[PDB]
RNA sequence: UGGGAGAGGUA
DNA sequence: ACTTAAGAGTCATTACCTCTCCATAATGCGAATAGTGTTGCTCATTTGCTCAATGA
DNA sequence: TCATTGAGCAAATGAGCAACACTATTCGCATATAATGGGGTTAGTGACTCTTAAGT
């Protein structure tokens, strides 16, 4: 993901979701300090986040389903 | 602050009031003592709100816990000073003046609204004649401009019953009295009894007037302005000098003229002053009032102190230098840097070397955010001094942000898409940016002192566009053409050729290799060069149908270079990419075959690895240039010296008086072009093949390693006409005035060239320099223009599921192969199936792109011609779906859904404007006598079809040629088959017998000469503009029959064998003789980037074609006159048509034969809009796509017809009705064609009529202001038009446009913001 | 005065003399520009002039 | 030469231009064509008000990156305001109708 | 500090 | 009833750097209004200090 | 018996107002031999389109 986002590219299928889905996952990493699933090796959280989409654990419907578990897990 | 809709209107004065906060009724701006706003001035703080942040003037409240209060001393609203830029004024104006935007923009609206001519209208605005607004009496009717005598004359006459008012007050009156409704209702009614051109048009006019008016609300008074707004004071701003003199702006000088003047009317109304004196008071107001609306509009412009015109309303907005264009699209940006671009050969294709300090400079607040988590800064203030200090800690704290945190590196004029990249920085210590080598290729950026912008993205969004969308290692190839453009350029060309290329008998010819390392250790030993020709051991390894990798290992007969290229090369690609001499295309090659087989991140290594490679051995080569390197071919005295007695020769012949002097002058020019041609062949020759001198065989010839030729023959920095420039002669200049000159530069820039051939050179080098400028200033404003049509353009759909498409046919014009069908077709979707048995019976079925593999399949079954969807067709609503558009150019499958295709096309389309068997088909013939066939139709092609069934060539044969080779013939090349007349047009027949000469006598219709050659007598028929009385009535025939003399009938028709000749005929033929079967009968006679700009704007040329509008037999139907009318009768039906052909045009269609739709009947160029209307949107695509194609590939460079299409769906958008049904149309509005579609898909969904229509081809400047939104209209152009229009007719804009979001400030629906504009369009429509 | 010293100080041809090295200074003292008060314009010249 | 944050204009409230007055890099229209022709809505908005004439969104912009949260906080553009008051100055109504 | 003209230069 | 000329209008690339330059003319005399100084006075703000319960 | 919490209070300083008296600004008004129609552009654009108007 530091070098080419290609496999995160065919993980997802379109270039403009893989970075909305990113930018969402990113924004969970900087405002609320959640934990990176994957070792950070002292990168920056937008490579991160790429890095988890690179693997495949973080996906649209995947990610919503995960903050409506800790919205409903709130309540 | 979320708005749907942004309404234009006119502005009533109950409005303007409504906006204001306060008269406005001093001239003074401020004070001098001390400089505290007026009261009621053009800067007053209790009109405009306050000074100063929660403060009023006197200081009574100074604080922000009387958050807001008036203050009762000084009128001071206590707010922030942001409302100085936010409240309005007024003036309130004693006589009301009128709008000079709706009485001077053309169609005036005053003259269209009130019936009155412009002239007069100005005449009664300049006080110089009364108008009559009422009259009792039938002597004065209403609008009849009287003169001052005729007003006095009607003053002591009635004096009572009638009212006639002189000025904008009197316009306003009548504007008033008059009645909308009722003046519709009477032109409607007046419309409907006759109909003349010119009349109907301005009733139409007037009527789409009226109706927009009665539709939108406005009222007819309201272009007279009774009160002007005044904008507000920070927007008119007071700006200083560091001499204590002020510098304001224009808008103050003239708010001040309107202000005096109207303080003036007041007071010159109050003090019962004289009527010359008030009236010409009152024309100084409106003349003020017009020149601060508009200056240079109604006369002589205002202009200042300093002999310069003053900058009005209107100029702040329209213009170079308008709002629009100078900040509301294009805006000055923080964050941002510049600096020198040099190179760096050490980085990776994604990154940059940013300066320390320029970077310091750029990402200083990400280092205050750091400075302040890690707890080495207390405070802001604190943070600012420590890095302002540059500590070792903010070093490495800078060191430390800049990792991973891509920036964009803009290069200006960023002409296409791959001007702004983004690139990973890598700190360097300098103060220049290092660009990668690759990259400048598609920069467009050479390091003779370019400069570069670095723009930094803030937020996590913008960060995540430039790594996922805008990274340097995602866009390799270009978006013009599905070709990389991160390619080797002219150093790492010449080093991998040098590498490549093999010598005869270098060093250590003739080994065994363990493999490609062996190889690299025995160059780097030195005991064998990199051209020995050696068996090498190669492990390549080739695809499976899976992702799988076999492998195979045999001896290849290589060179030791290609040797050491197989170590780069990776695992996937077989040796025949690297095992030829590597030149500009085959590296190019090399990387698109790596690119299909393998992906994107072996490709981008490979495109490292080769650049490393290519720059070291290019560097150990050694590859210098010499003056003993540039060889003069040793025969060229003697061939200059030929030519100059040659052209000696046939000088002292014309000085003898034989040959004429312009035949001397081609001569002298062919002459010279053959010997220019000789010399250059010899210097090719003796610079290709010098090197002889070899050995170990034999004296053997190979290339010459000559470093001038190598630099040419591997396509990095030049061509073969430099080379011969360089080495051979220079050639034929040409003079400024076209005509190439006779005597050619025969000297080369080896030997030097004198003073006269020097100064003639000189000649065609300013003319290209001043060329080049002139192109570039063409092209911006063609890509603007291209751009501002195909904004609106996205995709929507995933597919439309439409059976339209463009068959696609490769161009085959003339005696080659333009286009082959993988170059045509490659990226695009299928529309229907390919039925053709062929030898492996391919059956692709519908919606499948294209692949390269598709393509080998289709190159191997020879298909012809295959029909695929285009964008053209496309039957989506307000964009179009993926599966027209086909595959994406820049990435290789198919086009994602939300991408801006127009803004692509257009780019790529304006980019390089900066560098600009015999098969018979459609036939009608009768076999002769002799076998000497003759074709009876115009619109025949001769095609040349092969035995495999593709085509090879093509040809257009003429009317009555004639013809020896009939269908299914195969001949040999070179035989010529093509005969024809080309001076003369025959007449020739069908059939056979006698011929019966009725219908011309000597003297009325025939001229009775003889031929001078031959003695034999000629029946020329005489043209009907010189024939006498008896002549005005008859047309000549030539009556063919049979042997005895009864009227033959035509085999297969019911029409007698008539043949009205024309005139001007050579008739040979005399009556009492036989005639056979198809003989003759008589003798009838006959830029690149402007070519493309009027291309794009659909103008109709300076000679349009004539064409047949329906179908049918022709015949003439009016005499007596020389403009020929044709009555086209159709053969079922009647005939509803007719037309006029003007004097000296020449016809080719007969009035005995039957033409089809869309036949050509004057010859020439057709124009694209009967193109449209007659043939149909695929044949007018198709003419204009092959027309541009021509052009781009004159010049040489490669564009996919994708774009061309795109452009020619942007120009189609306008579709006029010709018959309404139950829709809301009435008549000839020309609404966009999606409107109507919809409005037809509801009609039939319910089960009505449906109402038909005709699109027409509008120009790239009239779509785009026809365009339904007023705000990108006039941000492209007009912007005076476009507003007049838009506030008359009471338009709104739906912010559909990514222009409009541009202006606005949103997401636009391009891409990324495309997910967020379809939930903000399903909320709005769920609610 | 006003007169000359407008045409001495703020003219389109009474320029800033271009001096970094002596071959500047006497190739803008040997020029002959055809702009200027009563001449062409970047706008209204064509190919021919 | 660069610049983080300095000075900016009077009328339009958009940064300043040149290396003497400690000027911004113009971002032009063919660089804006260039961004929509990528995609890259969300660049192309961040730099045409936040890193531009839009005084709110660039003060919450500026306390959001010192503050190490990299969030979007979008507004209208104030040269957008300068028209709408230039064309109602003319004297043509063009107001932003809510829904 | 900010604005507007005129001249020159670089890509 | 239609067809050629005259006239008006509207555009003609992008980005950056340097320099200079951006004004002159009637006097005077009361009337009247805005501005500033003066003195007495009140009111809001803050701080060290004092007074009253309460358990250890 | 004393530290801690809850409440308040005289006093000093900062802000400001209200009415009045002096004074520097500013504006309306008056000049009496006779005086009686103005400067200042743009000048080697090109191409195209729209409207109006004489010509057929
Ligand atoms: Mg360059
Ligand atoms: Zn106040
Ligand atoms: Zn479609």
């Amino acid at each position: 993901a530091r070098v080419t986002v290609q496999d995160a590219v065919e993980k997802i299928g379109n270039r403009f979701d893989l970075v909305l889905v990113a930018a969402r996952r990113a924004r969970q990493m900087q405002v609320g300090g959640k934990d990176p699933l994957v070792p950070e090796e002292n990168d920056k959280t937008t490579v991160i986040a790429l890095r988890e989409i690179e693997e495949g654990l973080i996906n649209n419907q995947i990610l919503d389903v995960r903050e409506r578990q800790e919205q409903q897990e709130q309540e | 602050e979320e708005f749907d809709a942004i309404k234009i209107a006119l502005a009533s004065p109950d409005m303007i009031r409504s906006w204001s906060f306060g008269e406005v009724k001093k001239p003074e701006t401020i004070n001098y003592r001390t400089f505290k706003p007026e009261r009621d001035g053009l800067f007053c703080a209790r009109i405009f709100g306050p000074v100063k942040d929660y403060e009023c003037l006197c200081g009574k409240y100074k604080r922000l816990k009387h958050r807001g209060v008036i203050c009762e001393k000084c009128g001071v609203e206590v707010t922030q000073t942001k409302v100085r830029r936010e409240r309005m004024g007024h003036i309130e104006l004693a006589s009301p003046t009128a709008h000079i935007w709706f009485l001077k923009s053309l169609p005036s609206r005053i003259g269209l609204l009130l019936d009155m001519p412009l002239r007069d209208i100005e005449r009664v605005l300049y006080f110089e004649s009364y108008v009559v607004i009422e009259g009792g009496m039938t002597n004065l009717e209403r609008q009849q401009i009287l003169t001052e005598e005729q007003y006095l004359d009607a003053l002591e006459e009635f004096g009572d019953e009638f009212d006639a008012k002189m000025g904008a007050e009197a316009i306003q009156a009548l504007l008033k009295s008059m009645d909308l409704e009722q003046e519709c209702e009477q032109l409607r009614e007046e419309l409907n009894e006759t109909n003349s051109e010119t009349k109907r048009k301005k009733l139409t006019k007037r009527i789409k007037l009226l109706e927009a008016f009665v539709q939108s609300g406005n009222k007819p008074e309201w272009m007279i302005l009774t009160v002007l707004p005044v904008l507000p004071p920070d927007l008119r701003p007071l700006v200083p000098l560091d001499g204590g003199r002020f510098a304001t702006s224009d808008l103050n000088d003239l708010y001040r003229r309107v202000i005096n003047r109207n303080n003036r009317l007041k007071r010159l109304l109050d003090l019962a002053a004289p009527d010359i004196i008030v009236r010409n008071e009152k024309r100084m107001l409106q003349e003020a009032v017009d020149a601060l609306l508009d200056n240079g509009r109604r006369g002589r412009a205002i202009t200042g102190s300093n002999k310069r015109p003053l900058k009005s309303l209107a100029d702040m907005i329209k213009g170079k230098q308008g709002r629009f264009r100078q900040n509301l699209l294009g805006k000055r940006v923080d964050y941002s840097g510049r600096s020198v671009i040099t190179v760096g050969p050490y980085l990776r294709l994604h990154q940059c070397g940013l300066p320390k300090k320029m970077a310091l400079e750029l990402f200083k607040p990400f280092i205050y955010g750091k400075l302040e988590l890690r707890g080495l800064a207390t405070t802001i203030k604190a943070a600012k001094k420590m890095v302002e200090r540059e500590e070792a800690v903010v070093w490495d704290i800078l060191d430390e942000v800049i990792r991973e945190h891509p920036v964009l590196l803009n290069r200006a004029p960023t002409l296409h898409r791959l001007g702004i990249q983004a690139f990973e920085p890598v700190l360097i210590e300098g103060k220049a940016i290092q660009l990668h080598p690759l990259v400048c290729a598609a920069y467009n950026a050479d390091f003779d002192g370019d400069q570069m912008a670095v723009h930094v993205p803030l937020t996590l969004e913008a960060q995540l566009e430039a790594r996922a969308l805008m990274m340097s290692t995602n866009n390799i190839l270009s978006p013009a053409n599905g070709e990389p453009i991160i390619v080797p350029s002219q150093d790492v060309v010449l080093g991998l050729y040098y590498m490549t290329r093999d010598c005869v008998n270098a060093k250590g010819e003739g080994m065994v290799l363990t493999g490609p390392k062996e190889a690299e250790r025995l160059y780097r030993s030195g005991l064998a060069s990199l051209h020995a020709r050696v068996k090498v051991r190669i492990t390549e390894y080739e695809k499976d149908a899976n992702g799988e990798l076999v492998a195979k290992t045999s001896l290849k007969d290589t060179t030791v270079g290609r040797a050491i290229l197989w170590m780069i090369v990776p695992k996937g690609l077989p040796y025949s990419i690297v095992n030829q001499a590597l030149g500009k295309k085959a590296i190019s090659k090399m990387l698109n075959t790596c690119y299909r087989i393998l992906g994107l991140k072996p490709t981008v290594i490979f495109a490292d690895q080769i650049m490393y490679t290519g720059f070291a051995y290019a560097a150990r080569s050694g590859a210098s240039v010499g003056i003993d390197d540039m060889v003069i071919p040793e025969k060229k005295h003697e061939i200059i010296s030929e030519a100059e007695a040659e052209v000696a020769e046939i000088q002292e012949q014309f000085q003898s008086g034989l040959v004429t002097a312009g035949e001397r002058y081609n001569k002298v020019i062919d002459i010279w072009a053959a010997a220019n041609d000789r010399v250059s062949k010899a210097m090719m020759d003796n610079l290709q093949t010098e090197t002889v001198i070899n050995r170990d065989g034999q004296e053997e010839k190979q290339v010459s390693f000559n470093s001038i030729y190598m630099m040419a023959d591997s396509g990095a920095r030049g061509s073969a006409a430099q080379i011969r420039q360089l080495a051979g002669m220079r050639g034929l200049m040409a003079k400024p005035d076209g005509s190439i000159i006779e005597t050619p530069i025969t000297a080369n820039f080896r030997e030097g060239l004198n003073v006269l051939q020097y100064f003639i050179s000189t000649h065609g080098a300013r003319k290209g320099l001043a060329d080049t400028a002139l192109k570039t200033a063409n092209s911006g404003y063609l890509t603007r223009r291209l751009v501002d049509v195909a904004q609106d353009l996205v995709v929507t759909e995933d597919d439309c599921g439409t059976h339209e498409g463009i068959m696609m046919t490769p161009v085959i014009e003339g005696g080659d192969v333009k286009e082959p069908l993988r170059d045509r077709v490659l990226g695009r979707v299928t529309a229907e199936d390919v039925l053709k048995p062929g030898t492996a019976d391919i059956l692709v079925p519908r919606n499948t792109l294209l692949h390269e593999q598709w393509c080998d399949l289709l190159e191997e079954n020879s298909v012809d011609a295959v029909k695929v969807r285009s964008v053209v067709s496309c039957d989506t609503d307000f964009g179009v779906c993926a599966h027209c558009y086909g595959r994406d150019l820049a990435r290789g499958h198919i086009i994602n859904k939300g991408e801006a295709i127009g803004v692509i096309a257009a780019q790529s389309i304006g980019e390089p404007g900066t560098q600009l068997s015999i098969k018979l088909s459609n036939v009608k013939s009768v076999v002769n006598s002799s076998g000497k066939l003759v074709i009876t139709s115009r619109n025949t092609e001769l095609k040349l079809i092969d035995e495999f069934g593709r085509t090879k060539e093509s040809y257009k044969v003429p009317y009555g040629a004639v013809l020896a080779k009939g269908d299914g013939e195969q001949v040999a090349g070179g035989e010529t088959v093509a005969n024809w007349d080309p001076h003369t047009m025959p007449v020739i027949t069908e059939v056979s017998g006698f011929v019966r000469f009725t219908d011309m006598i000597d003297g009325q219709t025939i001229t009775r000469q003889t031929d001078e050659l031959t003695g034999l007598s000629s029946l020329v028929v005489l043209d009907s503009a010189e024939r006498t009385a008896g002549g005005k009535d008859l047309r000549p025939a030539l009556k063919i029959v049979d042997a005895q003399g009864n009227d033959v009938l035509i085999p297969g028709t019911d029409m007698p064998a008539q043949y009205f000749l024309p005139g001007k005929a050579i008739v040979q033929l005399e009556d009492g003789v036989q005639i056979s079967s198809g003989d003759t009968l008589a003798r009838i006679p006959q830029g690149g980037l402007p070519r493309v700009a009027d291309l794009f704007e659909a103008r109709r040329p300076k000679e349009p074609a004539i064409l047949a509008e329906i179908s049918g037999i022709v015949s003439f139907g009016k005499e007596t006159k020389g403009k020929r009318r044709l009555v086209i009768t159709p053969v079922d039906g009647s005939d509803p048509y007719e037309e006029m052909i003007p004097k000296w045009r020449q016809l080719n269609v007969f009035e005995g034969e039957r033409v089809e739709r869309g036949d050509v009947i004057s010859d020439g160029p057709e124009a694209p809009h009967d193109i449209l209307r007659l043939r149909g949107v695929h044949a007018v695509t198709r003419y204009i796509v092959n027309e541009v194609q021509d052009v781009y590939r004159l010049q040489g460079v490669k564009i996919n017809d994708k774009h061309i299409e795109v452009i020619v769906r942007q120009m189609l958008r306008k579709a006029t009705i010709v018959n309404a049904g139950s829709s809301d149309f009435l008549e000839g509005e020309q609404v966009e064609y999606s409107r109507v579609k919809i409005a037809n898909r509801e009609l039939e969904a319910n089960g009505k009529v449906g109402a038909t229509y005709s699109r027409d081809l509008l120009g790239i400047t009239k779509a785009s202001l026809a365009t339904e939104s007023f705000i990108s209209a006039a941000s492209f152009q007009e912007t005076t038009r476009v507003l007049t229009e838009a506030a008359v007719a009471g338009k709104r804009d739906e912010l559909r446009g990514l222009k409009e979001n541009v202006i606005v400030g949103r997401l636009i629906p391009a891409g990324t913001g495309y997910a967020y504009h379809q939930d903000r369009m399903r909320r709005r429509a769920a609610g | 005065s006003a007169a000359v010293k407008e045409f001495f100080g703020s003219s389109q041809l009474s320029q800033f003399m271009d001096q970094n090295n002596p071959l500047s200074e006497i190739t803008h003292k040997r020029r002959i520009s055809a702009l200027g008060p009563g001449g062409l314009t970047r706008e209204r010249a064509g190919f021919e002039v | 030469h660069a610049r983080s944050t300095g000075s900016y204009s009077l009328v339009t409230q958009q940064p300043l231009g040149g290396k003497a007055q400690f000027g911004g890099q113009r971002f032009g229209e063919m660089e804006v064509w260039a961004l929509e022709a990528y995609g890259a809505a969300y660049t192309l908005q961040e730099m045409l008000t936040v890193k531009s004439d839009d005084v709110n969104g660039r003060t919450k912009m500026y306390k959001n990156i010192v503050d190490g949260n990299h969030q979007m906080e979008p507004g209208m553009p104030e040269s957008f305001n300068v028209l709408l008051k230039e064309i109602r100055s003319l004297g043509i109504n063009i107001e932003l109708e809510d829904e």
